Order: structure tokens, then C-alpha cells, then sequence
């Protein structure tokens, strides 16, 4: 129930046909989101369906340039704006607009932490500007900035009379909003009645059931196991009768708003129990050969380690240039993203940036792990693969390409992937569209790629299956349950036979063939070739010439030398 | 400013006659607010006067009170019972069993003041004669989680007691005057916040960490911390020095980060405490550790390979209850280099025990604490045989920490000893604590140690006074020692001396280390001369060995390799 | 006062007793001692 939420802005969406199949992946049964709620052009016709469960958005709620009736978000409880869209703005609604917003429905909403108000341009919304915004807003953002459109271009009728206030969202009686702010007695944050008994906690952020702090509508700092507070419960409690340290039992780990048993996959754990994407200095990423990763403190020097795009030393430059290939030298382990941008490849007068080469790519041959995306969105025509990736394991994506998409594939020249020792994609999507050329789109095993139940490929615009039967577009039958990669028989990721140097082979030539080769459990390797081929046995044992029962020309007591 | 009252631990100890107990009490307990052990009010007679408990504000143990005589006692100012020691395992506010033959003792117990007890329990007995003590509930001061242990009883019979004062709620009392009730602060509270309330008003109740009630919402305006204690506020956790930053994406200096030393928080710890990377000052680090300082402060790491034993010493861990060393448990002090605990040597190791059916000390085990090197708490030594001569069992004793130390101020005691020299012959500096040398017999050597270059902390003093006198070691059997400085001398030994002058060969000194007249050639090195190598040819009156290498003589002993005097 | 299960329970010279208002076995220590089985010495003063 925990999605990361997209980082589109204004940017047009890189594929239509599959936006709102992308936030319905993401946005299905999510009640806390700890990004950003963001809902960019959706034409109508949307089932939105997958809205009417979000209560928890920890950055702003943007609706636009959607052509939808209603944005069925009536179970919005909290948006904290830890992220702002502008400087002071937390709900933005912009440029909707028969088409265009009906009404908002957003009945319960009653706590904005941080930011502002932009409603702007929107000429079929009604009850945008009888809304009383100091309810819903904190005490300490009293004077925020409230932007409300006032060109409507259509009267509708007033608000419901079995409520009084006027104080309404749509034209329901059931959804006018209920004063949590300014109907509370003497000094009380949050209320639910103009009683001073029905008063909520001080830890209550949107409201409250009853008095007590298990019971909130929505809490202000930290949530574990229903009960809300400020201070989250560390791993260490310090002892002051013998000023000593013990490892706290009911310590949880401090996950973005709240406080979990134990944080997910992509959320590096710390020493003070407080995980999340990235580690800071004099901290190295370490494996607790568990599936998860925990990063603690490393040695003195700790000088050098690969970085990437969005890190320290790159900040502003998007694509991978001639100017930062020297910082990729021979690095396993990139921290950060990468992206090949279309104007990587060209060249810009005036600015000493020479395009990249095919033959430059080789430096990204040891590569194993990205700690962020991989996006590529230009391609030369030397080879229509992706070989300089080959050795990729995983990726991480702890950050991604508009806060969605992990490998995302933007029309190019490509054919087939090649992304052979691929075996985890840890976050995000796989966004494929507008490639003309790539045939081998769903031979991919991508539920065996997946970590999370919110991850799905998404395809279309590619090579149809009429142009991949008739033309041969099938790879050998060595893949096993349709697994394939390439055309080729070295692409198989789980091949039911043995391996000769990364290659599925149907026979080892063990009792056959010139050379000869050792059984392993899944590979096929070649031990020294001056072992005797046996005419009807098994010849080689391993790799040193000593297991042999009969060698080429010397006996010695070592192994067999030539000479 | 809240000045540091160290407590007894002497529970029903009547220390003497009764006059003697009371002088003790009264001398212990003088113009001291926070109570870090236990108020532990025992043998008060009836024409005795208890103002010096008026200023006690808040105790960190447990409070007994328990076989008096007097009918006041002004503990009026006491605002918080803590209770981090128990009496009986679930009990901190015990009264017990104050009466006289004539069944008159503590008349009334003004704890005006008192508002909340955190840990432990209530434990009322044998009371014949008490006022306006039955009328106080305790579901407002005890807390719901100690309330199913307490128990308690009042028998008021013949006691001629007056009535409570009707001007205050649920007919709850401390005294008779006016204004003498309980300020209570939990029922008559709206439940819209876990911690404590100054009114019956919903949005005017306290912090979360404001124990003992407020004046006032904001944490400044507080009257008691719970758990940490910041610069006059109260927290839960005071934060470390480095966190996040939204700008940088690095990190950051404090705003108002510091560091945790026990219930306060102090921007830097001491020089003996170890500083973890989490920003607390502990005297002791985990389990799985390796205590060595990192950049000047000490540090702990997480140790590798085997991390092989850590010793707890005596008062902390498995030995808690044990009161010294003995022939039990020195066993477990073979294999050790680190005491990370005290070291009691008190008499009932040397005359055998009887209630716990434990040996006497073999005196020749004592050669086992040859081995540790130093010391985190303090050093007791009360006792030692006989026959030798000097304190020879803590020859290797480098450093004492004093993390622990003895009543909160000494940290190096040797007390009531038939010793005739100290023997420390490695004892370089001393972290923190104060240090006694008193009630010995003939143990000169003592004025001439110049404590003032041994510990670095300011403001320790030292108690050294009639031990021997001037004019005993006067005669040819007792002298310090020649040639080397008045700075320091432990026995009449040569290699006892703290800073020799001329010669600091190994632990001894001497005339002189021959460059001319002897076969061994040593090249002064830091004043002190060391061997140099031993394939080197000794001269004729000349400079043979220059420093530490065999590329440092003219005439080679066997074979020249180079600038190198080889054996082959 | 007390019975031979707590004999050498006190130490220093203090002398045992049975306060049977508590049913307990305390100790009277001698002039300069401190602790629940006179074991310390008060080290704040002289000796
Ligand atoms: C010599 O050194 C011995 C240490 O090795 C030391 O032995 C200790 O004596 C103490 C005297 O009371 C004990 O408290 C201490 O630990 C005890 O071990 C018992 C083993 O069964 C436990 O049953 C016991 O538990 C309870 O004991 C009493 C009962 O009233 C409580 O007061 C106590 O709090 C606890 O609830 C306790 O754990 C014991 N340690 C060892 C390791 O044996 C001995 O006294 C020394 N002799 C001297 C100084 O003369
Ligand atoms: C605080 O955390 C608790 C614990 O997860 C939340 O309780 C869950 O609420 C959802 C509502 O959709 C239920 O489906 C779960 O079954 C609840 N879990 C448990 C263990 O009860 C709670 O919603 C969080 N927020 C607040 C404001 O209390
Ligand atoms: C207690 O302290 C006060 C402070 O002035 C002093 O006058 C008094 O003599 C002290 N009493 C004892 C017994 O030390
Ligand atoms: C005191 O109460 C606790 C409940 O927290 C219980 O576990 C314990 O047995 C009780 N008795 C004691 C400490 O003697």
C-alpha cells in the first residue's frame, strides 16, 4: 500500500496510451504516497477507480491538464507537502478545460502541513472559492498563499441547505466540508465538535474519532502499529542508571511519515533507524545477505567511488556527454542514474562537446549495478543491440525517470535487447515506446525481473507480430518457456542445458569433439587441453591436468607437461 | 542549579550510636537538590530538627523512610520520585515501621511537592500514629503500570488527630494548614493528551516529557524532565551533531545538537567516556566492541575475528551483588587486560565469610591482577597481608578512568593498608575522580607525588594526611631517591622514580648507561637510552651505536653488507 | 541477636541486630564506616 509517486511537473507525457495505464500500476490500493500525488493529462473516458483509497500524500496533490469530470480523491485525508511544486504551493489544480473539472469532491481533506493553494484556469469548476482555506491549513503556514481562480464561465446551483456555512465542495448533501479549525474552543489544534471534550491530540493532525492519540484521522509526525507521536522509537535506548547502550526490541525503522517493522526493497537502513534512498558520506552500501542492504560506517580513507547523473558531482547536466565519461572509468557500481539523451549524440557549436562514438560505450562493459534509472532515448546504427550492457545485474532504481519509470526505451534503432545477465529491476516501470524496430518485446521474463506488486512493462508502438513470424523474428528453442532475449542461442537467462562461455549449448563434447571439456552443475567449462581424449569415457574432471586417467605425452607427479 | 546530592546505600545501617547517625545524615544530605542514589531516612530521634531536607527537590531512587522517632520531617520541596533503584524489587516510597514504644513516631509527612513517581511502588507500614497520610490517593502519583504491587495499611488509634482541610478536592491532605493539599494533576484532567495537566482545561495539558506537572505548554516552561534533561527545557531525545540538509544533501552542523550524558545532554563528553557514533556519553560500549580512540576522544568500533572476553568488573553485570574480590571470583580475571568495571580488595576476602560459604583469598592470586592494565571505574583497597611489602599486584596499572567512583568523588583509594611503599610504577594519569591516601600505619612516599601533572581534569583535589609523618622515614632505611627529579618516587627502589633525569632505560634508572666504560652501547633516544643493534662492534672510547638500525656504526661486527653490520 | 545463618554477615567490628518491627537482619556499624554490611569506609573524612 506504498507507492513512490511520479515527478512529472508540466512535461508532456512520453507515452499517452499507457499514462494512465502507468498510474493505474502505481496508484492501485495506495493509501500513503511518498511522493507526489500527480495527475497530468488524462483524456475522459478514465476509469479512475484506483483513486478512492489514497489518504497519506507526503509531497503536493497536482491535478492538470485533464479533461476527466471528477477526480474521485473523496478519501484524501493528509498532504504534507514535504515536496513543494513551486516554492508555496501544496494543491495545484491548473489548466482543466464537455471537458474540464465538474467538481473537486474532496470532502476529507482537512490538513495541508506545508504550502499553498494554486487553482488557476479552470473554467468549469464551481466551488473553488467557498472553500475556507484557513480550516484546512496549519498554524504556523496561517499567511500562505491561497491563488484561487475567479473566472468560472458557467453558473450552478448553491450549496446544500442541510448544512450550514455554505461551505461546500460539490452539490451533494453528503460532501459539503465539516470545520475542524475555526469551530474549536480555547486553544484546541484539531476538533471534531465546538465542545471543548470532543478536542483531538495534540499528535492528531487532520482531525480525530475520539480523544485518544491511537484513534487520529491522520497523525502529524510519526505512525507505528496505531499509535502516532512525534519522536519515532530508535533502535538504542540509552540506560542512565549505568549510562550504557542496549539494542531496543520495540525499536522500529523510521520510514518517510511513519515507522515500520522493517522498510522494503530500495530503502537503505542507517544506524539510527531511520532508512532511506540514499546513504551520506563515509558510508558505504554493504550486503546483510538477506535480500536487503544496509549501509553502515566504512574505513578511514574511503576516498574514491563511481558516481553518476543526479548525485554530488553531477547536478545539472542530464545525458552522459564526452565531458563525464572519464568518471565512469572501469566502476561497477554507478551511484546514480543514467540517460542518453538526443542531444548527447549531436554536436553543439561553440561549447567544445564533441558526440559520443560507438566504440566509447565499452567502458560501461564491467557495469553490474545502477542505483537509479537507465534511460535511452537515442541510438546510433552500428550494432542493434544492447551489448554494452550485457554485464548489467541489477537495477535499483531508487531514483527514476519522472518518478515512474526505471528503463524506459524511447525510439530507437534497436532490434533486440541483448540484456542478457539482467535478473532484478528493483523499482519503477519499463516503459517501451515508439521503436519501429524492436521485435523481442514480450519474450522478456519481466515477472521474474519484479520486486513489488506495482511494477509492469509497459509496451506499445513497437513491431507487431506479423512482422516477427513471416520474417523469422524467433530465437531457438533452448530458452526455456519462452524466456529469450536475442535471436542468438548465447541469450537465454535460464536455459534447461549447460553453458559454454555464456552460451546455452545442447551437448558438452565430453565423450565427442576435439577439445575436451568438465561437467560443472549448470556450466560447461574447458580444462587443459593436453589432457588424452578418452574414445568413449569421461576424459577431464577439472580444471588442473591431474585428474585425468591418461594425459598426451609426459607423466609427472604434479600434472602432465608438455615438455 | 540544581547542585549534586550523591545519596546513601546504608538501608537500616544505623551507622554508630544514633547522635552519630544523625550527624551522618546531616552532613551527608546538606543543601543538596537532586538526589542521584537513594534518601534513605533511618534512626531520627525526637528532639532533632530536619531542615536540611528541605532543599531536596527530586530523588533518583527509591525513598526510605523507616524506623524514626521525629513527627516532622520537611520534606516539603520534593517534587519527583524516580525510582531507578528498588527497595524490594517493585518498591520506591517505603515508610516503615516508625514508632516508638509509645507508638508515637512520624506524626505527618509533608511531601507537598510530590507529584509523580515514575518506577516503584508504595509500601505503608506499621504506622500507629500518622495524619492526613490516609487520605492521599496514590492513582495520581503512582502510574498505571506499578499500581497492582503497592499495598499499604493505617491504624490510627488513640492518635488525637485534627480534621483535613475542606477547601480542597476529594478531602486529600498532606498537612492542616491552608494551601496543604495534593496538587493533583492526572483525574481531574481531560484524557486528550498522555502526559501530565496543570488544570481540568482540555487544550492547557503538558508536554510529553514534562513529568511532575508544568506551568505552561511550551517545554520551557517545565518543571522536571522524564527522560532527558535539555538546557531548561525537557525532551524525549536530544538530537546528534550531524543531520540531513534539503539543500546540500549532506551534513550539516548542529542548530541546537548535542551530546546525551546520562538524564542530561552536554555538548561534549568527558575525556574517559567513550563517544558513540548515535552522540551519547556511555561508560561502557556493547557486547561486540573494541574500545580505541578514534581522533582524540575515545571511541568504540565493531570488533572482528574473535572478540575474545571483556571483563565487567565489580558492582555492574554477573557481579552486581558482589561486594569484593575474593577467591570466587577471580577466577574470571585471568585472561583479562581491560577492567570495565571497580576493584574492591576489602577485608572479608582475608577473614573468610560465613553467610556465603566463599574461601579466603589465597594472597598469591593476587599475582592474577598482574595481568589487567586498567581500569574504567575506581579502586577500594582496604586490605593486604601482612608479610608484603608493597602494593606489587598492580604493577602493569596504566590508566584509571574513573567513570564509576567511590560516593561520586574518589576514584583511587588505598586505605587502611600495612604497606611501606605504593609500588605504581605505571600509573601515568588518572581521567577523573578524586584520590585518598589515609589511615595507614607506616606509608611515607606520599607527599612527594605531586598529584598535579597525574590528572588532566580541573577541579580534583587530593586527600593524602596521616599516613606517616615527616620525621619517621627520616632514618637511612626510608629515602626517596637520589639523582633523579623530586617530581615522583613510589618506594625506595631505583626503579621507582616517575621522571628520571639522566637515565630512563626500561622501568629502572641508573648512574649512567657507558658509552666508555661498558660492553653494552646505548644511544640516548628521548632521555631514554634503548640497546641498539647487536651486530654492532662496541669502539675505543668512541661513539659506537648513533640510533636504532644497523646503518649506524663505523667497524661492523662479523660481515658488511652495505651500510648494514650482518651476521652472514 | 541474630541466629548462626547470619553470623559474619556484618563486617568491620559492627555488630548484628534483628529489628522485628521489619523482620529484618541489619547491621550497627562502628564510628567511620558506611554501607548495608558496613563494608565501606566513608572516605569523605579523615581515615
Ligand atoms: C565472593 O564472591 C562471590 C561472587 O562470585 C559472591 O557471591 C555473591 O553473593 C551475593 C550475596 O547475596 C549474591 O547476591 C550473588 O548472586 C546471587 O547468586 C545466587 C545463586 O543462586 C542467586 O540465587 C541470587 O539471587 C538473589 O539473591 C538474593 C536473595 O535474597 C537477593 O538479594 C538478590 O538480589 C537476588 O535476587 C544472586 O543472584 C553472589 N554471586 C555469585 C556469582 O555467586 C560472594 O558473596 C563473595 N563473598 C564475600 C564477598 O565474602
Ligand atoms: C497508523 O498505523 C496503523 C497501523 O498500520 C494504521 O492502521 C491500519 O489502517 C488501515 C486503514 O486502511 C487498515 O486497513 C489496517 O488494517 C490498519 N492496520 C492495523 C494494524 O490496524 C493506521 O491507519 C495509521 N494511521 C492512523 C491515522 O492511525
Ligand atoms: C550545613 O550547611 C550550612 C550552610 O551554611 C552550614 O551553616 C552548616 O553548619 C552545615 N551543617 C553541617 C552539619 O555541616
Ligand atoms: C510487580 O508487577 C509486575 C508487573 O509489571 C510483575 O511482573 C511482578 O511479578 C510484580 N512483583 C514483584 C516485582 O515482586
Amino acid at each position: 500500500q506504498v507507492c513512490t509517486g511520479t515527478d512529472m511537473k508540466l512535461r508532456l507525457p512520453a507515452s499517452p496510451e499507457t499514462h494512465l495505464d502507468m498510474l493505474r500500476h502505481l496508484y492501485q490500493g495506495c493509501q500513503v504516497v511518498q511522493g507526489n500525488l500527480e495527475l497530468t493529462y488524462l483524456p475522459t473516458n478514465a476509469s479512475l477507480s484506483f483513486l478512492q483509497d489514497i489518504q497519506e500524500v507526503q509531497g503536493y496533490v497536482l491535478i492538470a491538464h485533464n479533461q476527466v469530470r471528477q477526480v474521485p480523491l473523496q478519501r484524501l485525508r493528509i498532504v504534507r507537502g514535504t515536496q513543494l511544486f513551486e516554492d508555496n504551493y501544496a494543491l495545484a489544480v491548473l489548466d482543466n478545460g464537455p471537458g474540464g473539472l465538474r467538481e473537486l469532491q474532496l470532502r476529507s481533506l482537512t490538513e495541508i502541513l506545508k504550502g499553498g493553494v494554486l487553482i488557476q484556469r479552470n473554467p468549469q469548476l464551481c466551488y473553488q472559492d467557498t472553500i475556507l482555506w484557513k480550516d484546512i491549513f496549519h498554524k504556523n503556514n496561517q499567511l500562505a498563499l491561497t491563488l484561487i481562480d475567479t473566472n468560472r464561465s458557467r453558473a450552478c446551483h448553491p450549496c446544500s441547505p442541510m448544512c450550514k456555512g455554505s461551505r461546500c465542495w460539490g452539490e451533494s448533501s453528503e460532501d459539503c466540508q465539516s470545520l475542524t479549525r475555526t469551530v474549536c474552543a480555547g486553544g484546541c489544534a484539531r476538533c471534531k465538535g465546538p465542545l471543548p471534550t470532543d478536542c483531538c491530540h495534540e499528535q492528531c493532525a487532520a482531525g480525530c474519532t475520539g480523544p485518544k492519540h491511537s484513534d487520529c484521522l491522520a497523525c502529524l509526525h510519526f505512525n507505528h502499529s496505531g499509535i502516532c507521536e512525534l519522536h519515532c522509537p530508535a533502535l538504542v535506548t540509552y540506560n542512565t542508571d549505568t549510562f550504557e547502550s542496549m539494542p531496543n526490541p520495540e525499536g522500529r525503522y523510521t520510514f518517510g511519515a511513519s515507522c515500520v517493522t522493517a522498510c522494503p526493497y530500495n530503502y537503505l537502513s542507517t544506524d539510527v533507524g531511520s532508512c532511506t534512498l540514499v546513504c551520506p558520506l563515509h558510508n558505504q552500501e554493504v550486503t546483510a545477505e538477506d535480500g536487503t542492504q544496509r549501509c553502515e560506517k566504512c574505513s578511514k580513507p574511503c576516498a574514491r567511488v563511481c558516481y553518476g547523473l543526479g548525485m554530488e558531482h553531477l547536478r545539472e547536466v542530464r545525458a552522459v556527454t564526452s565531458a563525464n565519461i572519464q568518471e565512469f572509468a572501469g566502476c561497477k557500481k554507478i551511484f546514480g542514474s543514467l540517460a542518453f539523451l538526443p542531444e548527447s549524440f549531436d554536436g553543439d557549436p561553440a561549447s567544445n562537446t564533441a558526440p559520443l562514438q560507438p566504440e566509447q560505450l565499452q567502458v560501461f562493459e564491467t557495469l553490474e549495478e545502477i542505483t537509479g534509472y537507465l534511460y535511452i532515448s537515442a541510438w546510433p546504427d552500428s550494432l542493434p543491440d544492447l551489448s554494452v550492457f550485457q554485464n548489467l545485474q541489477v537495477i535499483r532504481g531508487r531514483i527514476l525517470h519522472n518518478g515512474a519509470y526505471s528503463l524506459t526505451l524511447q525510439g530507437l534503432g534497436i532490434s533486440w535487447l541483448g540484456l542478457r545477465s539482467l535478473r532484478e529491476l528493483g523499482s519503477g516501470l519499463a516503459l517501451i515506446h515508439h521503436n519501429t524496430h524492436l521485435c523481442f518485446v514480450h519474450t522478456v521474463p519481466w515477472d521474474q525481473l519484479f520486486r513489488n506488486p506495482h511494477q509492469a512493462l509497459l509496451h506499445t508502438a513497437n513491431r507487431p507480430e506479423d512482422e516477427c513470424v513471416g520474417e523469422g523474428l524467433a530465437c531457438h528453442q533452448l530458452c526455456a518457456r519462452g524466456h529469450c532475449w536475442g535471436p542468438g542461442p548465447t541469450q537465454c537467462v535460464n536455459c534447461s542445458q549447460f553453458l559454454r562461455g555464456q552460451e546455452c549449448v545442447e551437448e558438452c563434447r565430453v565423450l565427442q569433439g576435439l577439445p575436451r571439456e568438465y561437467v560443472n552443475a549448470r556450466h560447461c567449462l574447458p580444462c587443459h587441453p593436453e589432457c588424452q581424449p578418452q574414445n568413449g569415457s569421461v576424459t577431464c574432471f577439472g580444471p588442473e591436468a591431474d585428474q585425468c586417467v591418461a594425459c598426451a605425452h609426459y607423466k609427472d607427479p604434479p600434472f602432465c607437461v608438455a615438455r | 542549579e540544581k547542585k549534586v546530592c550523591q545519596g546513601t546505600s546504608n538501608k537500616l545501617t544505623q551507622l554508630g550510636t544514633f547522635e552519630d547517625h544523625f550527624l551522618s545524615l546531616q552532613r551527608m544530605f546538606n543543601n543538596c537538590e537532586v538526589v542521584l542514589g537513594n534518601l534513605e531516612i533511618t534512626y531520627v530521634q525526637r528532639n532533632y530538627d530536619l531542615s536540611f531536607l528541605k532543599t531536596i527537590q527530586e530523588v533518583a531512587g527509591y525513598v526510605l523512610i523507616a524506623l524514626n522517632t521525629v513527627e516532622r520531617i520537611p520534606l516539603e520541596n520534593l517534587q519527583i520520585i524516580r525510582g531507578n533503584m528498588y527497595y524490594e524489587n517493585s518498591y520506591a516510597l517505603a515508610v516503615l515501621s516508625n514508632y516508638d514504644a509509645n507508638k508515637t513516631g512520624l506524626k505527618e509527612l509533608p511531601m507537598r511537592n510530590l507529584q509523580e513517581i515514575l518506577h516503584g511502588a508504595v509500601r505503608f507500614s506499621n504506622n500507629p500514629a500518622l495524619c492526613n497520610v490516609e487520605s492521599i490517593q496514590w492513582r495520581d502519583i503512582v502510574s498505571s503500570d506499578f499500581l497492582s504491587n503497592m499495598s499499604m495499611d493505617f491504624q490510627n488509634h488513640l492518635g488525637s488527630c485534627q480534621k483535613c482541610d475542606p477547601s480542597c478536592p476529594n478531602g486529600s491532605c498532606w498537612g492542616a494548614g491552608e494551601e496543604n493539599c495534593q496538587k493533583l494533576t492526572k483525574i481531574i484532567c481531560a484524557q486528550q493528551c498522555s502526559g501530565r495537566c496543570r488544570g481540568k482545561s482540555p487544550s492547557d495539558c503538558c508536554h510529553n516529557q514534562c513529568a511532575a506537572g508544568c506551568t505552561g505548554p511550551r517545554e520551557s516552561d517545565c518543571l522536571v524532565c522524564r527522560k532527558f534533561r535539555d538546557e531548561a527545557t525537557c525532551k524525549d531525545t536530544c538530537p546528534p551533531l550531524m543531520l540531513y540538509n534539503p539543500t546540500t544533501y549532506q551534513m550539516d552542523v548542529n542548530p541546537e545538537g548535542k551530546y546525551s550524558f546520562g538524564a542530561t545532554c552536554v555538548k561534549k563528553c568527558p575525556r574517559n567516556y567513550v563517544v558513540t557514533d548515535h552522540g551519547s556519553c556511555v561508560r561502557a560500549c556493547g557486547a561486540d566492541s573494541y574500545e580505541m580512540e578514534e581522533d582524540g576522544v575515545r571511541k568504540c568500533k565493531k570488533c572482528e575475528g574473535p572478540c575474545r572476553k571483556v571483563c565487567n568488573g565489580i558492582g555492574i553485570g554477573e557481579f552486581k551483588d558482589s561486594l569484593s574480590i575474593n577467591a570466587t571470583n577471580i577466577k574470571h580475571f585471568k585472561n583479562c587486560t581491560s577492567i570495565s568495571g571497580d576493584l574492591h580488595i576489602l577485608p572479608v576476602a582475608f577473614r573468610g565469610d560465613s553467610f556465603t560459604h566463599t574461601p579466603p583469598l589465597d594472597p598469591q592470586e593476587l599475582d592474577i591482577l598482574k595481568t589487567v592494565k586498567e581500569i574504567t571505574g575506581f579502586l577500594l583497597i582496604q586490605a593486604w597481608p601482612e608479610n608484603r611489602t608493597d602494593l606489587h599486584a598492580f604493577e602493569n596499572l596504566e590508566i584509571i578512568r574513573g567513570r564509576t567512583k567511590q560516593h561520586g568523588q574518589f576514584s583511587l583509594a588505598v586505605v587502611s593498608l600495612n604497606i611501606t611503599s605504593l609500588g605504581l610504577r605505571s600509573l601515568k594519569e588518572i581521567s577523573d575522580g578524586d584520590v585518598i591516601i589515609s589511615g595507614n600505619k607506616n606509608l611515607c612516599y606520599a607527599n612527594t607525588i605531586n598529584w598535579k601533572k597525574l590528572f588532566g581534569t580541573s577541579g580534583q583535589k587530593t586527600k593524602i594526611i596521616s599516613n606517616r609523618g615527616e620525621n619517621s622515614c627520616k632514618a637511612t632505611g626510608q629515602v626517596c631517591h637520589a639523582l633523579c627529579s623530586p617530581e615522583g618516587c613510589w618506594g625506595p627502589e631505583p626503579r621507582d622514580c616517575v621522571s628520571c633525569r639522566n637515565v630512563s632505560r626500561g622501568r629502572e634508572c641508573v648512574d649512567k648507561c657507558n658509552l666508555l666504560e661498558g660492553e653494552p652501547r646505548e644511544f640516548v633516544e628521548n632521555s631514554e637510552c634503548i640497546q641498539c643493534h647487536p651486530e654492532c662492534l662496541p669502539q675505543a672510547m668512541n661513539i659506537t651505536c648513533t640510533g636504532r638500525g644497523p646503518d649506524n656504526c663505523i667497524q661492523c661486527a662479523h660481515y658488511i653488507d652495505g651500510p648494514h653490520c650482518v651476521k652472514t | 541477636e541474630c541466629p548462626l545463618s547470619h553470623d559474619g554477615y556484618c563486617l568491620h567490628d559492627g555488630v548484628c541486630m534483628y529489628i522485628e518491627a521489619l523482620d529484618k537482619y541489619a547491621c550497627n556499624c562502628v564510628v567511620g564506616y558506611i554501607g548495608e554490611r558496613c563494608q565501606y569506609r566513608d572516605l569523605k573524612w579523615w581515615e
